[PDB]
RNA sequence: UAUUAAUCUAGAGUGUGGUAGGGAGUUUUGGAAUUUCAUGUGGAGCGGUGAAAUGCGUAGAUAUAUGAAGGAACACCAGUGGCGAAGGCGAAAACUUAGGCCAUUACUGACGCUUAGGCUUGAAAGUGUGGGGAGCAAAUAGGAUUAGAUACCCUAGUAGUCCACACCGUAAACGAUAGAUACUAGCUGUCGGGGCGAUCCCCUCGGUAGUGAAGUUAACACAUUAAGUAUCUCGCCUGG
């Protein structure tokens, strides 16, 4: 269950859909793995990278909720 | 992890996200070669892959 | 007609026929596809006419550009080839030339030699018969 | 190639001043325009970044030369106003072909899909159905013509039975 | 910054010949500059100098054969320059 | 020599004579041994039951036979 | 076969469109944590190991919270993963740049493989010059153990470990498997591209794993990514 590929987003963005990332981002403030988000590996990684740009944009925290 | 609401019934979920913190806490206090850093992580893997399936 | 699969040539057209009938003879295999030549080509008929190999037809495209020939090779019903051995003499910069006086006779004459000698492919026996000697293709018994 | 690019603004200060400090930036850039002004408003940090607990975020939509952001670049960082300076590049892994942007297809099933507020909860997103459209869409074929009418033969079979009979 | 379909334009023989050498030399000559330019730009991008010397040989196989085949087939192709 | 009910899964030079039936299948199974203990029987002077019988006997009780696959 | 006169496109390259990737270099940013310092809170032990002991501690350590500084390396994404010819490459961004993949009626027309010699790269350690130096840590000192300990343990602790410019050219630099080409059962996967087409699945062209037939192998094992069937070339070996 890829829902990226089951609805072909077929583009990720920053500024567009940040709640989805929140639901991808561990309550610790880590990234959750596949076994949890269920996402295939490009999109995976495609997350993990629009998430280190957030978190580089202060836009998520680092080491707390 | 903050997380607790009246007694106990978060206490499990400290032993386990303690035990995580333990075993993410032991492999950086201790030094050796970075192609052991690589071999017993894919070992680790390899024991998740086999036992947890 | 219309094999609608790319078939590709390997090299020097005796290697890449002897491998391609070797692999087919263990695989148990019927046809094997190559592009042709007319050397090619004289080793099949001289082989045909000896009985050690099922239909062969070269075939082009709608011009002639580009030549194949496909072949069967001779089976029986209890599903054991024609063909127990095949090697090649004649290599890449090992040519071999042999005089007529020297002649090898392949297995006691049970086996098959290819000596073109001035006149394309022709068998051992009926060059000894034309005593003509010359460069020798392969050896199949 | 398009630009996109994050602004942040020193938090507390009222709006307009931040909307003053977009066009003194927008000066910064080289012979390069056609974007947007379009800011996400003020948000609270998710971490504090030198004192501040919040600011506003601004963003452009210009696409230019590769001269245009080293000016800017040394700009930003110089004014103590503007604090995140992200500059997006078409470097992001993308794709944006007219034979594959009609995915809205794609997003409207999966919707009506999703859309179960019937009480017969039967539907399963992760469930295969078997369907088949069948379009081929590949033939490769490559013909051939017959040359040579060479020693004919048959065809037979491969069935084994031996032995013959008992006795 | 290279301008790929520009210079295809300038050494073209006929309205839509891509392949005659003449091209593809003119090409690699003028890449050869730009990965010189940036070989003396950055002193330690060596895989750009693994593609550098790997394009200029590439160069040097056609030059061989154009100068081979026909002697006088290249007679308008000394005017680049070469050496 | 030997004869066999071989499968899909079977190696056929090993066996001399050769009966592409399905054994998974018990309903095939009681079939193909029946008819081979007819044929044998019909030489044994017994009546053949289910060999040479035109219809109406070969049917033998089943538990529902289906699902080809197995895990 | 060699030479030469030519012709063609499947070999091999260039174009077209689509396409992935921690590929590389240069230029910038970030946060955790350690250490040091400063600020408050506090009064006897701390550290340490099999057990102890040098060592640190009322001259306020450890700890607790905040701030400053500097240096190094980039958890969680992370994989029966991806890229690179190899060594290697994973916090973020920009510029330059590499090669790669699929379909290519397009173009050219055998322009190809191998490559002595030549050239380029090449982990760590080490050398020279200037910096930088938080932590770690050769050598060195001390405390333990031992019969001895120039070691294993502990406390310190220098070169070095980092950056800029030049050099060295070695490694179990390994898949212990040179490169190229074509063929030869099968099955299970996985990743990239195309089409059909909510993923799920179908197939196509490729890479990457596991299983396994014949065949090979001294055996172990390899097996469509061969150590099989062969060819071309290079390099290599002839008891210890
Ligand atoms: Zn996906």
């Amino acid at each position: 269950y890829c829902r990226f590929c089951a609805i072909g987003q077929l583009r990720i963005d920053l500024i567009d859909d940040l709640e989805a990332l929140k639901r991808f981002l561990s309550p610790y403030a880590k990234i959750n793995p596949r076994r949890i988000t269920g996402n295939c590996q490009m999109h995976q990684r495609h997350v993990a990278k629009a998430l280190k740009r957030a978190r580089y944009l202060a836009l998520v925290p680092f080491v707390k909720d | 992890e903050v997380k607790n609401d009246d007694l106990e019934l978060a206490l499990k979920k400290f032993k386990r996200v303690s035990l995580e913190i333990r075993r993410l806490a032991q492999r950086h206090e201790y030094h050796l070669r970075k192609g052991m850093r690589l071999r017993e992580k894919r070992k680790i893997a390899q024991k998740k892959r086999r036992k947890f399936r | 007609i219309t094999t609608t699969k790319p078939i590709k040539a390997h090299f020097d057209p005796v290697a890449d026929l002897l491998t391609k009938i070797n692999n087919a003879r263990k695989a148990k295999l019927m046809t094997v596809t190559t592009i042709a030549s007319k050397l090619k080509i004289a080793i099949l008929e001289i082989l045909v006419k000896e009985g050690y190999l099922a239909n062969f037809q070269v075939l082009e495209n709608k011009s002639k550009t580009k030549r194949i020939v496909t072949f069967n090779l001779k089976y029986t019903q209890r599903r054991i080839p024609s063909i127990n051995g095949v090697k090649q003499i004649s290599k890449p910069g090992l040519r071999i030339y042999r005089p007529f006086e020297k002649l090898p006779l392949v297995l006691n004459g049970l086996g098959i030699a290819i000596i073109s000698t001035s006149d394309g492919v022709m068998t051992d026996k009926v060059a000894r018969l034309k005593k003509i000697g010359g460069e020798i293709l392969a050896y199949v018994w | 190639m398009q630009y996109n690019i994050i602004l942040l603004v020193d938090g507390s200060l009222s709006l307009e001043q931040a909307n003053q400090v977009n066009e003194k930036q927008q000066q910064t850039l080289t012979n390069v325009e056609g974007l947007q002004t379009e800011y996400l408003g003020l948000k609270e940090l998710a971490y504090p970044i030198k004192k501040q607990l919040s600011a506003h975020y601004y963003r452009w939509k210009f696409s230019g030369d590769n001269q245009s952001t080293k000016d800017f670049k040394r700009t930003a960082n110089i004014n103590k106003q503007v604090l995140r300076e992200l500059i997006i590049n078409l470097e992001r892994e993308y794709g944006y072909l007219a034979s594959i942007n009609p995915k809205k297809q794609q997003l409207a099933l999966q919707k009506r899909a999703k859309y179960d507020e019937i009480i017969a909860r039967e539907n399963n997103p992760e469930n295969p159905d078997v369907p088949v459209t069948s379009g081929l869409a590949s033939t490769q074929p490559r013909l051939s013509r017959t040359e040579k009418a060479q020693k004919p033969k048959e065809e037979l079979w491969d069935v084994v039975q031996k032995m013959g009979n008992f006795d | 910054q290279i301008d790929k379909n520009g210079i295809i334009k300038s050494a073209q023989l006929h309205d839509k010949d891509v392949g005659s050498i003449q091209v593809q030399v003119s090409l690699l000559t003028s890449q050869i500059k730009q990965l010189t330019d940036h070989l003396l730009a950055n002193k330690k991008d060596f895989i750009s100098k693994r593609g550098l010397y790997a394009k200029v040989s590439k160069r040097k196989r056609l030059l061989k054969y154009l100068k081979h085949n026909d002697l006088e087939a290249y007679r308008n192709l000394v005017k680049t320059l070469n050496l | 020599p030997v004869v066999a009910l071989c499968n899909t899964n079977t190696n056929p030079e090993l066996v001399d004579f050769i009966i592409p039936a399905n054994n998974h299948q018990p309903q095939s199974t009681c079939l193909l041994m029946n008819l081979l203990a007819d044929a044998v029987a019909e030489a044994k002077a017994m009546p053949t039951m289910f060999a040479y019988k035109p219809d109406e006997e070969i049917q033998i009780e089943i538990p529902q036979k289906q699902e080809a696959p197995r895990q």
